[PDB]
């Protein structure tokens, strides 16, 4: 038969530099996970009872978390940092070394 | 007319295909993948369920004896046991104090309902591909359904596309796996006659209607406490419900590339890998003649706006001379820079707007319209929000070309020293042979 | 902020203006019934308690 359950209540996001930081209150114990989509994901998964904060990594790829009953919801992050990319040299190469630090 | 190309395999990434002959204006596809989907050829070993144990009434004789015979059952266990006093609510049951002899017995079979919950257990093969895609030329707008194999061929207004083979053979899927109502394991099972009591596999079945059945699960018998009737045994719970408990994780949750499974029939769909070749056979009258078509001469491009991030952002301005208005397809001649729209209108005001998306700090690259072509270069910034809900919309280029400030800067530090350098050496030689000189 | 504490305020006890930031978004109801569904972050005053 058909059989009737409830959804999770929706979390609060908070953005950050390649990150994301997810605030979770839950009324019951329920399943949270999340994976990227990279070609070697960290998967993790994990029960959660009270009301807690975690922080997610995204990488340049991508990053999907399925919360409660929700649908899985995607994520993305864009190329950015600080410096100018068009003035003195130091500027630069300071702007590069934020979008990659060991090739620069 | 025949062409090839080749798209990379990202779903919902719009792709360009610029096409060109003499004698007939230049044309453009726009071309897309909705959905993709990879399925592989699967030999049922064997199925798994929960099973029952079946413990028939014991047997009593009252001064005689009783000896009991094997029987071909899954895991029978019979004995027969001396020197029992049976009781019930009436009272004593046989005369004899020391002279009756307990024949039990005890088997096990599957259940009764694991016809509609089972476990199944596959062997994985080279793994077949099928896909959607949508085409857009003229007044064209169709999505139709292909195998990424190399063979099937479709038509669409009079045109032949053919897809495939895929460039990169990878499955997500092992050699052995294991199927569970929506979710699958790769995960080693034992094989067939040698399953183990308490873990995965205690009981067996080539199939679901199959009359045979191995099972294995340590029923052991014990003598009955005195006074009473009873059959006591002892046997390892069922395997099936310990792998239920700790199986693990699902392939759902640790499949790579981000591409989901799902069962009936076992596929991953969307899975983002590699690029697919394709080749077309067009007609005659897709195409239009150069006198029909308006002529652009004197083109010359200047950049308005570049901030390299997901979506287009980037706009450009195009000025020309022309001598009647029509329309003309614009195309970006390089990987670096993504054009949005293919189909533009040319009146004779001679200025017109493009949006285009690129990830390099400096891009530069050829842009035409109709039969002419010119040269674009840019300085772009980095954007300021972080993260965003949609996909990219461009190829992943950073190498900047040479014209950028960085290379500029860079040529003109090594040409300095080159120079400085060269300056040495002549140096060197002129002081030498004036010295060979004498 | 929404979850944590002070996420509503007034000027005083007995002021007349307040300030709410709980995120209350609707939903459409089920077919076939009559009610009305939303979902709120729950009060941060207890979980700053
Ligand atoms: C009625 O009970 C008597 C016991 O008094 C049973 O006689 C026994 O029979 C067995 C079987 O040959 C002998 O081994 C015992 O020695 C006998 N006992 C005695 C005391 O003689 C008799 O079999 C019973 N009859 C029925 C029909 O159950
Ligand atoms: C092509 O057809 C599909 C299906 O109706 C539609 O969603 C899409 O907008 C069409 N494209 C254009 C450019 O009209």
């Amino acid at each position: 038969i058909t059989c009737r359950v409830p959804m999770a209540r929706e979390p609060t996001v908070i953005h950050g530099k390649r990150e994301v930081t997810l605030h979770l209150h839950p009324d019951h114990p329920t399943l949270f996970s999340y994976r990227t989509l990279g070609e070697d994901p960290q998967y993790h998964e994990e029960w959660v009872t009270a009301a807690v904060e975690r922080t997610i990594p995204v990488p340049v790829d991508g990053m999907e978390y399925h919360w409660g009953n929700n649908d899985p919801v995607r994520l993305w992050s864009q190329l950015t940092t600080e410096g100018k990319p068009h003035g003195w040299p130091h500027q630069i190469v300071q702007y590069y070394y934020g979008l990659y630090p060991a090739a620069t | 007319y025949e062409h090839s190309t080749v798209m990379p395999n990202v779903v919902g990434f719009p792709y360009k295909a610029h096409i060109e002959r003499p004698g007939y204006s230049p044309l453009t596809l726009q071309m897309q993948v909705v959905e993709t989907s990879l399925e592989p050829t699967l030999n049922l070993e064997y199925i798994t369920c929960e099973y029952k144990t079946v413990v028939p009434s014991p047997y009593v004789k009252c001064c005689g004896a009783s000896e009991c015979s094997t029987k071909e059952k899954p895991d029978y266990q019979c004995k027969v046991y001396t020197g029992v006093y049976p009781f019930m609510w009436g009272g004593a049951y046989c005369f004899c104090d020391s002279e009756n002899t307990q024949l039990s017995e005890a088997y096990v079979d599957r259940s009764d309902v694991c016809r509609h919950d089972h476990a199944s257990a596959y062997k994985a093969h080279t793994a077949s591909l099928k896909a959607k895609v949508r085409v857009m030329y003229g007044n064209v707008n169709q999505t139709v359904d292909v195998y990424v194999n190399g063979d099937h061929a479709v038509t669409i207004g009079g045109t032949q596309f053919i897809f495939g083979p895929l460039s990169s053979a990878w499955t997500p899927f092992d050699n052995k796996i294991v199927v569970y109502k929506d979710e699958v394991f790769n995960q080693d099972f034992p094989p067939y006659g040698s399953g183990q009591p308490g873990r995965f596999g205690d009981i067996q079945s080539r199939t679901v209607e199959s009359n045979d059945l191995y099972a294995n699960t340590a029923l052991k018998l014990a003598r009955p406490s005195p006074g009473m009737v009873h059959v006591p045994y002892t046997q390892t719970p069922s395997g099936f419900k310990y792998w239920l408990k700790e199986k693990g994780t699902a392939l759902n949750t640790k499949a790579p590339f981000g591409c989901q499974i799902k069962t009936n029939p076992v596929r991953a769909m969307n899975c983002a890998v590699g690029n697919i070749p394709v080749s077309m056979n067009l007609p005659d009258s897709a195409f239009t003649r150069i006198v029909e078509a308006p002529t652009i001469i004197d083109l010359t491009c200047t950049v308005a706006t570049c901030t390299h991030s997901s979506d287009f952002g980037g706009v450009l301005t195009l000025t020309y001379k022309t001598d009647k208005n029509g329309d003309c397809s614009v195309h970006s001649h390089s990987n670096v820079a993504t054009l949005q729209e293919a189909t533009a209108k040319v009146k004779t005001a001679g200025k017109v707007t493009l949006h285009f998306s690129t990830a390099s700090a400096s891009p530069s690259f050829v842009v035409s319209l109709c039969s002419a072509r010119a040269t674009c270069s840019a300085s772009c910034e980095p954007p300021k929000d972080h993260i965003v809900p949609y996909a990219a919309s461009h190829s992943n280029v950073v190498f900047p070309d040479m014209s950028g400030t960085a290379l500029s800067w860079v040529q003109k530090i090594s040409g300095g020293l080159g120079a400085f350098a060269i300056g040495a050496i002549l140096v060197l030689v002129v002081v030498t042979c004036i010295g060979l000189r004498r």
